């Protein structure tokens, strides 16, 4: 069974595809037609890793070179805690880090690693694979740009907003207690 | 204003 | 009196701004993005028709005026700085591009190396402009340009782009990224300009005297023993997103020795002041040694002017050199605005000379009576 | 504009020079009965104003602060208007993370007004220059 | 060149008394605060999000398939809220479009494929070309193309805009006749 518990607090709305043996954290909120897929392995996601709109996240076996490895292959997807996942972003790396915030229209490339305070920009791919060094900011269509930064900063009062105001017009999935 | 919830009901209504 | 406005047009670069500033206010590529096309065309273009070259000349200048000019054209005067042996259907196509499009007052097609003189006070020196097309060494003497010692060489920034992309699509090494981490040499046949200039900027340098010596010499290598001096670190120069050049650290000082390398003709950047000075007037020699002066892009390389008087001293000791300008002390000048824009800074402090100005300049009733631009060739 | 492909219909406009351009880009004069294109009339300044802010600025301030605006930014890193942010204010860029505390400008306490640019170390000079060659041409 | 036909089946669109034809597969969240002026098209896949604040839509619009019109969240020294959204009358917005913006004024074209940074304000008669991103705070001014990452001013739009725009949007209702049902 694709168990689709969810810790309490969180607000997923029945809107909001999820699919495969998902693990979310408690005060994570999911926004409606947020496509969380999970065919490979289970997805565990931290407390407050807000997802928006569009945001495609499967864990998909790799149909670059398909070879059966290790048959089934888990490989988990652990996300870390107070990230946002913009309208349109396409999420594939298996591991991020906390202070993650990924804008709209971002590809994030499968075998990618997210450190803590890193930040994808809009309309940027990431099909490339390394792991991205701390507070790493990725500008730019042409090319990736990628630039140091001091700080990162968190969404928490956009979350809390949201937590209020999202049950009252969307029927938050009744998930039963884990 | 007509909000697009009650044009959708009368919408629903005529039907 | 209103403000004159100056243009100084460039095949790399267009500098444009108003006289009597501290420097340019505009500075930009002149090209013009015509629909359709990706890649923009180059305004300043020589052996052209002359129809294609004022439609160019009309819209880049339309672009400078109503984009980075914020200024009516009518209202006021011009001072074009064309360099000396500026082709001449250019110069007076855009003299006709001035007057009958945009009726301005009257320009002034000031010389670069004279308005280069100009920024420092002095009133006589040797003024080297490595330009993007080529270099040129002018004599000036009391404010006469010595147009018989004159001098040029095609070793400009377009020679050392052409020569960064052949080092390059030799050595390439690019990961491509897409099952193609190793090295994938050539996987575009061209580089564009903008990324060989980029990188031409960022990365390569000017090595030392002896260094540039012993990499020439290793260039040959004829029963050489690893006689190269060590190299730098290679630079990982990110093309296109995911694909990442590796551009050697040998390119990043070899690139630009072609400025400097003889090859059996006695030609280079720096024998080229030498070749000048030794066809000056006798009198003139000192003062013009003591006086050196170079502007250009080129010349704002790192380590650039520390090679250039190195070789410069270097070259006078040799047996062609050493009978007339053995015992000289070359000394270069410092002048307040960056080697790109001295010329610009030279026009600009010409602009505000609001009284000469004005007898100095073509006005528009005389060229619409002549419709003949002024030029040191015959009349 | 290019939902519809204006560029298929082309108009011709007599005058000094031929030109095929769609009929929005051109200009009917009243009093010559001619059409009029864009290259064939003469463009002349009304007035200038700031993008971000979208303030008029005349014609004199213009000259005197260099075509620029006093309040905004444009961030260096890319072309994009700069945002005060606080914490006691500096510039944060939108696109790019590109803060005022990378290149080392110190906090302003007043949100606008703070900021400056540098002056030119070689203006002064330049006004001797630009002095002595004014009494030469005198 | 006149707009081409392009036809729907009248299944999957719901056609109200003011006139907006509302696709079905339009993903409409808090529909109650949501406010359409009429004559509006809104295409499949549309998420339109007006469960977080006012997004009222103006005359004779076009929101193309799959573009989402979220309104923007800001952060004043009071406290948080979210902003509510704003378009005038007469504005095409191409399909896979992302709109954050505060005030979408009237005569507007976003071109397709674009992303509107959080509290962008886009004033009358404005251009955005294709694949391009706008940061947030981005004031676009009237009579100018927005485009590149990020969108630069890049060119003016020719003097006949108001005419042109109000042209092609009416001509887009008017050409947007259900399927024949045969
Ligand atoms: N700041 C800089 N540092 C290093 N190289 C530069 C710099 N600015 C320009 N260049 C290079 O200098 C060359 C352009 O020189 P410059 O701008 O003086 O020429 P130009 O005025 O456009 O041309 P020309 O005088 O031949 O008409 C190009 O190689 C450009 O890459
Ligand atoms: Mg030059
Ligand atoms: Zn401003
Ligand atoms: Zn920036």
């Amino acid at each position: 069974q694709k168990s689709v518990k969810i810790a309490p607090g969180a607000v997923v709305c029945v809107e909001s595809e999820i699919r495969g043996d998902v693990t979310i954290g408690p005060r994570t909120v999911i926004h409606p037609k947020a496509r969380i897929i999970a065919e490979a392995g289970p997805i565990v996601i931290g407390e407050g890793n807000l997802i928006e709109e569009q945001a495609l996240i499967i864990n998909a076996h790799p149909d670059n070179i398909t070879p059966d490895a290790e048959d089934s292959e888990p490989k988990p997807m652990i996300i870390g805690t107070n990230n946002v996942f913009e309208v349109g972003c396409y999420s594939q790396a298996m591991k991020m880090g906390d202070n993650n915030v990924i804008e709209s229209k971002a590809y994030v490339g499968r075998n990618v690693i997210l450190t803590s305070g890193c930040i994808i920009g809009a309309c940027c791919n990431l099909n490339t694979f390394e792991v991205i060094p701390e507070n790493t900011v990725i500008y730019g269509a042409d090319c990736l740009r990628r630039v140091q930064t001091e700080r990162p900063q968190p969404q928490t009062l956009q979350l809390d907003f949201l937590m209020k105001i999202l049950p009252n017009y969307h029927h938050l999935k009744k998930t039963m207690k884990g | 204003s007509t909000s697009l919830l009650s044009e959708i009901e009368q919408s629903m209504e005529a039907e | 009196e209103k403000t004159a406005v100056v243009i100084d047009l460039g095949e790399a670069f267009t500098k444009c701004g108003f006289a009597g500033e501290t420097g340019p206010r505009c500075i930009i590529p002149s090209v013009i993005k015509k629909a359709g096309m990706p890649k923009p065309i180059k305004v300043v273009q020589y052996n052209i028709n002359t129809e294609e070259l004022y439609s160019y000349l009309k819209e880049f200048i339309h672009i400078l005026y109503f984009r980075h000019l914020l200024v009516n054209p009518r209202d006021r005067r011009v001072v074009v700085i064309e360099s000396v042996l500026c082709p001449s259907h250019f110069r007076e196509t855009l003299t006709r591009v001035l007057f009958k499009y945009f009726e301005v007052p009257s320009v002034l097609l000031a010389p670069s190396h004279l308005m280069a003189l100009l920024t420092l006070g002095i009133n006589s020196a040797m003024v080297l402009d490595c330009g993007y097309r080529e270099s040129l060494v002018l004599p000036i003497y009391e404010g006469i340009p010595v147009l018989n010692c004159w001098g040029a060489l095609p070793l400009g920034g377009k020679a050392l782009h052409k020569e960064l992309e052949t080092q390059l699509l030799e050595q390439c090494t690019v990961d491509t990224g897409a099952a193609k981490e190793q090295s994938l040499p050539s996987v575009m046949g061209s580089i564009p300009e903008g990324v060989l200039e980029d990188i031409k900027v960022r990365t390569c340098f000017v090595s030392d005297l002896t260094r540039g010596l012993k990499i020439q010499a290793a260039k040959f290598n004829i029963d050489g023993n690893t006689e190269r001096p060590s190299p730098p670190p290679n630079v990982d120069y990110p093309l296109d997103g995911e694909k990442i050049l590796h551009v050697l650290g040998s390119i990043r000082d070899s690139v630009v020795e072609i400025l400097f390398e003889q090859d059996n003709e006695e030609k280079s950047v720096a024998t080229l002041i030498l070749d000048s000075l030794m066809q000056c007037p006798i009198d003139t020699r000192k003062q013009l040694a003591e006086n050196l002066v170079i502007i250009g892009g080129t010349s704002m390389l790192p380590g650039f002017l520390h090679r250039l008087l190195a070789e410069i001293r270097y070259l006078v000791e040799k047996p062609k050199y050493k009978k007339t300008l053995g015992t000289k002390t070359f000394r270069i000048h410092t002048p307040p605005a960056k080697a790109n824009c001295v010329a610009w800074l030279g026009g600009a402090i010409f602009g505000a000379l609001q009284d000469i100005l004005g007898s100095r300049s073509v006005s528009k009733e005389y060229y619409n009576q002549t419709g003949r631009i002024p030029d040191w060739c015959s009349l | 504009a290019s939902l519809l492909q204006s560029e298929r219909v082309l108009y011709l406009v007599q005058g000094e020079k031929k030109v095929r351009a769609p009929l929005s880009q051109l200009y009917f004069c009243r009093y010559c009965s001619e059409l009029r294109s864009l290259e064939c009339v003469s463009h002349e300044v009304d007035s200038h104003y700031c993008p971000s802010c979208l303030e008029n600025m005349p014609s004199a301030e213009a000259k005197l602060k260099k075509n620029r605006c006093a309040n905004c930014f444009d961030c260096p890193g890319c072309m994009h208007t700069l945002s005060t942010r606080a914490t006691a204010y500096y510039l944060a860029c939108g696109f790019c993370r590109w803060t005022s505390r990378d290149v080392g400008m110190a906090d302003k306490s007043v949100a606008s007004g703070g900021w400056q640019e540098p002056d030119h170390p070689h203006t002064q000079r330049m006004n001797k220059l630009i002095e002595y060659y004014q009494q030469l041409a005198q | 060149m006149e707009l081409g036909e392009l036809l729907y089946n009248k299944s999957e669109y719901i056609e109200t008394a003011s006139g907006n034809k509302v696709s079905r597969q339009s993903v409409l969240c808090g529909s109650q605060n949501i406010v359409l002026n009429g004559k509006t098209i809104v295409m499949n896949d549309c998420i339109i999000r007006g469960d977080l604040a006012n997004v009222r839509v103006g005359r004779h619009c076009v929101v193309k398939s799959r573009s989402v019109i979220r309104p923007p969240f800001k952060k004043f020294s009071k406290g948080v809220a979210f902003f509510p959204l704003h378009i005038g009358d007469h504005v095409f917005i191409e399909e896979d479009c992302v709109v954050n913006a505060a005030q979408i004024g009237s005569y507007v074209h976003v071109g397709k494929n674009c992303v509107i940074g959080r509290r962008c304000v886009l004033k009358d008669c404005c251009k955005i070309l294709d694949n391009t991103v706008l940061p947030p705070e981005t004031v676009v001014p009237p009579f100018t193309v927005f485009s590149g990452c990020p969108g630069l001013f890049s060119g003016e739009l020719p003097e006949c805009t108001q005419e042109l725009m109000i042209d092609v949007t009416k001509s887009y209702y008017q050409k947007f006749l259900p399927l024949t049902q045969v």
